[PDB]
């Protein structure tokens, strides 16, 4: 029954987000330094983000317990081909949104009906606010509710590849980002970033207050710029790798502009139609909370 | 409460024709053992032969 | 031609059968606008459902 000192569960060594590359294991901060980019002249301008709709879906009665956490990641950064998922037990979340409920949310990423014996879980009070915002992710494919899978991506590219000199004006030149690679590359970061404990992050966003939110956003603006990069190569138009003499570069076509089908096919992670609606519903919901 | 019972079409709605209103036969009618649609059918059947 | 033998001999059948030894739950439906089963569950604090 862990608690947060307002440092948050992210101020802990229990679960930390680390990519493995370079023959040893490294933190996200060290990785991003390799991403160097130029310009190709198609101005990607920051639009406004429309507020979400308050209505929460109903968690249709369900016996047993689903791994609510699993699906959140298994859709966003899921590597292995994921079939249609617009359907599913994806809104049991809202059953935590009400005041007095007994249903608890454990560590590891499960949603128990009744707290059982020997299972460590997040604090029942700070998991409430996380739900009154993310249980709203249940209606991701209901017509007349789904977000728009175009404009948010403009917001995304201004984040992982936008030098501050640009974001302070709200406009930037479309970039083509290439870092140096190894073998599997793009697919390897996916099989890696999947098992990260995303819930250990999102809970902090909706609780931690201005004192420990300005400090929280400063140490974690990088764990965000990591699960935002992989989520981006699932959109880019090309992945062709340039060649030096012995070196290899993974030029990525157009980060921040959204096409409709993956450049990866075989080389990188791939999305599906049912997932395009999903990524837009996540990316929209999370940005208001972050920004 | 209110003591609930049954009314009559025999009282309200009297017409010299179409509603047979003779109390001598009202006395006659208040004797039979509650007819159905089958009891009255066999009545207009025994009277035939 | 049915209603008489349907709301008398068959009516007293349910009237008695409503209160048998074994029957225990309420399956009442005199208001289709609002009625729910109000089910119970056998649960232990040590992981059982």
């Amino acid at each position: 029954m862990l608690q947060q000192p307002t440092g948050g569960y992210t101020t802990l060594e229990q679960f930390a987000f680390t990519i493995r590359n370079d023959g040893t294991n490294a933190t996200p901060t060290q990785f991003l330094q390799l991403l160097s980019y130029e310009a190709t002249e198609n101005e990607l301008v920051k639009k406004t983000i429309p507020t979400p709709e308050t209505h929460l879906p109903s968690a249709r009665n369900v016996p047993g317990n689903v791994y609510i956490e699993d699906a959140i990641t298994q859709a966003l950064f899921g590597i292995s081909a994921q079939n249609v998922n617009a359907h599913g037990y994806f809104s049991r979340l809202s059953a935590l949104a009400l005041p007095n409920t007994s249903a608890r949310l454990g560590l590891d990423g499960v949603i128990y009906n009744s707290e059982t014996i020997n299972i460590p879980f997040y604090d029942p009070a700070a998991v409430a606010n996380f739900a009154a915002t993310y249980a709203k992710l249940g209606n991701a494919s209901t017509p007349r509710y789904r977000a728009d899978m175009i404009d948010i991506y403009a917001h995304v590219g201004l984040e992982l590849a936008g030098t501050d000199a640009e974001r302070a004006a709200g406009v930037m030149p479309v970039k083509r980002a290439k870092f140096d690679s190894w073998e599997g590359s793009l697919i390897s970061l996916s099989r890696d970033v999947v098992n990260w404990k995303i819930l250990a992050f999102l809970i902090d966003l909706c609780s931690l207050e201005g004192e420990a939110l300005r400090a929280f956003k400063t140490r974690n603006r990088d764990v965000f710029r990591m699960m935002l990069f992989i989520m981006s190569t699932a959109v880019a138009a090309n992945v062709v790798n340039r060649k030096v003499t012995k070196r290899v570069d993974r030029v990525l076509e157009y980060i921040g502009v959204n096409s409709m089908r993956t450049a990866g096919r075989t080389a990188t992670i791939t999305y599906d139609l049912s997932r395009h609606e999903f990524a837009a519903k996540f990316l929209q919901l999370t940005f208001t909370r972050w920004n | 409460r209110y003591h609930e019972s049954v009314l009559e079409i025999a009282d309200i709605f009297d017409q010299a024709d179409f509603i047979q209103t003779s109390d001598a036969v009202r006395q006659l009618r208040a004797l039979m053992p509650t007819l159905s649609t089958s009891q009255i059918r066999h009545a207009i059947e025994r009277i035939a032969q | 031609n049915i209603a008489v033998a349907h709301t008398d001999h068959l009516s007293v059948v349910y009237a008695t059968m409503s209160n048998f030894m074994l029957n225990f739950t309420n399956n009442f439906s005199g208001n289709h606008a609002t009625f729910k089963p109000d089910q119970y569950v056998i649960t232990s604090p040590e992981g059982s459902y």
